[PDB]
RNA sequence: CGCGCGCAACCA
RNA sequence: GAACCGACUAAUGUUGAAAAAUUAGCGGAUGACUUGUGGCUGGGGGUGAAAGGCCAAUCAACUAUUUAGCACACGGCGGGUGCUAACGUCCGUCGAAGAUGAAGGAACUAGGCAAAAUGGUGAUACCAGCUGGCUGCAACUGUUUAUUAAAAACACAGCACUGUGCAAACACGAAAGUGGACGUAUACGGUGUGACGCCUGCCCGGUGCCGGCGGUAAACGGCCUAAGGUAGCGAAAUUCCUUGUCGGGUAAGUUCCGACCUGCACGAAUGGCGUAAUGAUGGCCAGGCUGUCUCCACCCGAGACUCAGUGAAAUUGAACUCGCUGUGAAGAUGCAGUGUACCCGCGGCAAGACGGAAAGACCCCGUGAACCUUUACUAUAGCUUGACUGUCUGGUGGGUAGUUUGACUGGGGCGGUCUCCUCCUAAAGAGUAACGGAGGAACGGAUAAAAGGUACUCCGGGGAUAACAGGCUGAUACCGCCCAAGAGUUCAUAUCGACGGCGGUGUUUGGCACCUCGAUGUCGGCUCAUCACAUCCUGGGGCUGAAGUAGGUCCCAAGGGUAUGGCUGUUCGCCAUUUAAAGUGGUACGCGAGCUGGGUUUAGAACGUCGUGAGACAGUUCGGUCCCUAUCUGCC
């Protein structure tokens, strides 16, 4: 799992691979 | 595509209206080296963004 | 006494332009905070 | 997005 | 013939919001009714 | 890639 | 073209000679001129050829909490979130690398800004048009933001709609009355448009308005629907993509001109398209001219400098006021380590003293303030309706007023959320957070009753909270290296090298919110640089898929060197022509108490667009004040 790019901190948990 | 083929150009987007913009190295531009093909994107205000739709965009002409 | 124009063949700034009270003037002598000084043996100004 | 946000308590 | 007595003749459009009501917009807007400068419907209301 | 192909995508 | 009236450019001046001037130029100068004296108009008021202009240097007059300003911080251990990143955030618990050590003649520049030049009559001094070509916009002369905006903005003649029959409509007036107008529909008011020429298409469903369900768009508007944009025009003051494509212009042209039409998002009186003349109007090209520049040199005066007289000012915790590297509330004269340095002037320069000048204007916050706004709410003047000018009464009523417009939020906005239930997070009692992971059924209720805009803004605060730079971090970025499937005729490793892996740098885009909101000025240009090496050239090597020539690649090497132009504000990039090469980076993306101000980032204005509107737009377009006499460090 991650956060997509140039995203801020919070706004839930990211996208899986 | 292979990635090492063309390069990618990053640098200053033009009107910058602020601060942050006067500074940022949003627009992109693709060189296709073999092809000598080029494109370039500064429409979104993230590099990261812009740099996939080059990219698209380079294909698309690619193609 | 010469100034860097003639002792160090220092590159006049702009006669005109908008240029103000600047004319044969030195311009820049370092860079910002990071040396804070200007370095020794700067070409400046004097015999 | 976010949609998660609920939760009771006992 | 500002000689003939009448002088010039500022239209409502021009002015700000403050000074008639079809005062004020960035560049030009007219989104209202034509009123008199006080209010009043020009246009068709009769008296 | 936000919200409904459309809209939004901002302030420095 | 003088006086006179103005105020477009310019440099100076910016503790001035001046609380907006100066010299040089510049516009109008028989008029919509200018001026003297006196009078009138008064503050939500005047006045305004309209800029919110001007009205005496003054002018938009744990829990609960509409609650988050009982802010915690780090380290350990158990976690969530993040990248098993952060001096991050939210809970529980006590191999091998880095940055201080004359001739030329626009080549200038954003731009020929400034100069130079032209200059008279039919010219030796002073005096005294630069000219021409293409084009946008506005017809024109005028007016405008006194003091950053003179314009494409306003006005304008003209055109149209509409009201108005005279005790006129309308306006100022609690009223009388006055203006309109001593006028009377060829007149007057209001609204829009804006000379002139050719014109001005369709839609009445909506919101108005008029008539009594109809009508009306030169009403506000729009072009399966109310109708689907007509003529004209079209990458345009509008075209994002885009520096569109082609042509012209040029050595080279993001600009310009002509076309094309793919009109993101032209379009017909919030006029469309032409348009001679006019413009301190915008863009482009040419001739002339020139120190604009190549690249400055000399000279003449005024300061600067020395003496004599007088004699300020901002600033200032105290100073016995060095460099570096580190550290540190995270960029050090003061701390550690270290290097260097006799004491003291003067003339200079301006890199630092997050220098001085303004309790930041940007951002957020405040149950601040103002104005403006509208179909936000509540009123209300006025207008209108009736019942008995008065009282009552219905309607209408941003004309005017008082207000309103939530919080959470890894700054705010936007989106999402707000109450209750179940699970996990939750670390074997209970509890336990996050815009954590999964699911289900403004919820301690500010009023009975409430949207917005502000770039015209204002005040109180905040580095509690953003944009810049620093810091931590390194996902991304860049630079290596490992493995070797293959490509390379054959042959992994001359050159490449997939699928994968491991780093380094701080170097882009980021994350964080630690530094500053009692101001740390922002891109680019210029002037000055300085350091790194991950080296572009020059130097030395190895390997070569190295005959030579010429390369490719790798290692060593930072001593020196490392382009002028066209286009664009640009960095970048493209092109032209060079060059031995036209290095990549750090240095507050070096350098505004050194310069510029073209871009951006106030107030004017316009277009496209969105909004009923005020206004707004990481859309565009024209216009738009850059202060500081140096105490200390530093340096000459
Ligand atoms: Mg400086
Ligand atoms: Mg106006
Ligand atoms: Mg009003
Ligand atoms: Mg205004
Ligand atoms: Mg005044
Ligand atoms: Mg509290
Ligand atoms: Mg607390
Ligand atoms: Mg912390
Ligand atoms: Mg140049
Ligand atoms: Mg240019
Ligand atoms: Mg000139
Ligand atoms: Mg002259
Ligand atoms: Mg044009
Ligand atoms: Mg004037
Ligand atoms: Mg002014
Ligand atoms: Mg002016
Ligand atoms: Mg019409
Ligand atoms: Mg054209
Ligand atoms: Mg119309
Ligand atoms: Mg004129
Ligand atoms: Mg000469
Ligand atoms: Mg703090
Ligand atoms: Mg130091
Ligand atoms: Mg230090
Ligand atoms: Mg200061
Ligand atoms: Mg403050
Ligand atoms: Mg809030
Ligand atoms: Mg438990
Ligand atoms: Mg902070
Ligand atoms: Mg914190
Ligand atoms: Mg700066
Ligand atoms: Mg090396
Ligand atoms: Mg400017
Ligand atoms: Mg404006």
């Amino acid at each position: 799992t991650e956060k997509p790019l140039a995203v801020r901190m919070g706004k839930g948990k990211g996208n899986v691979e | 595509i292979n990635p090492a083929d063309l390069r990618i150009d990053v640098y200053r987007t033009s009107g910058a209206g602020g601060q942050h913009v006067n500074r940022t190295e949003s627009a992109v531009r693709i060189t296709h080296i073999p092809t000598g093909i080029v494109t370039q994107c500064q429409n979104d205000r993230s590099q990261h963004k812009n740099k996939d739709q080059a990219m698209k965009q380079m294909k698309a002409k690619l193609y | 006494f010469a100034g860097t124009v003639k002792r160090w063949n220092f590159r006049t700034q702009d006669a005109t332009h908008g240029n103000s009270l600047s004319h044969r003037v030195p311009g820049s002598i370092g860079q910002n905070q990071t040396p804070g000084k200007v370095f020794k043996g700067k070409k400046m100004a004097g015999q | 997005s976010t949609r998660n946000g609920r939760d009771s308590e006992a | 013939a500002r000689w003939r007595g009448v002088r010039p003749t500022v239209r409502g459009t021009a002015m700000n919001p403050v000074d008639h009501p079809h005062g004020g917009g960035e560049g030009r807007n007219f989104g209202k009714h034509p009123v008199t400068p006080w209010g009043v419907q020009t246009k068709g209301k009769k008296t």
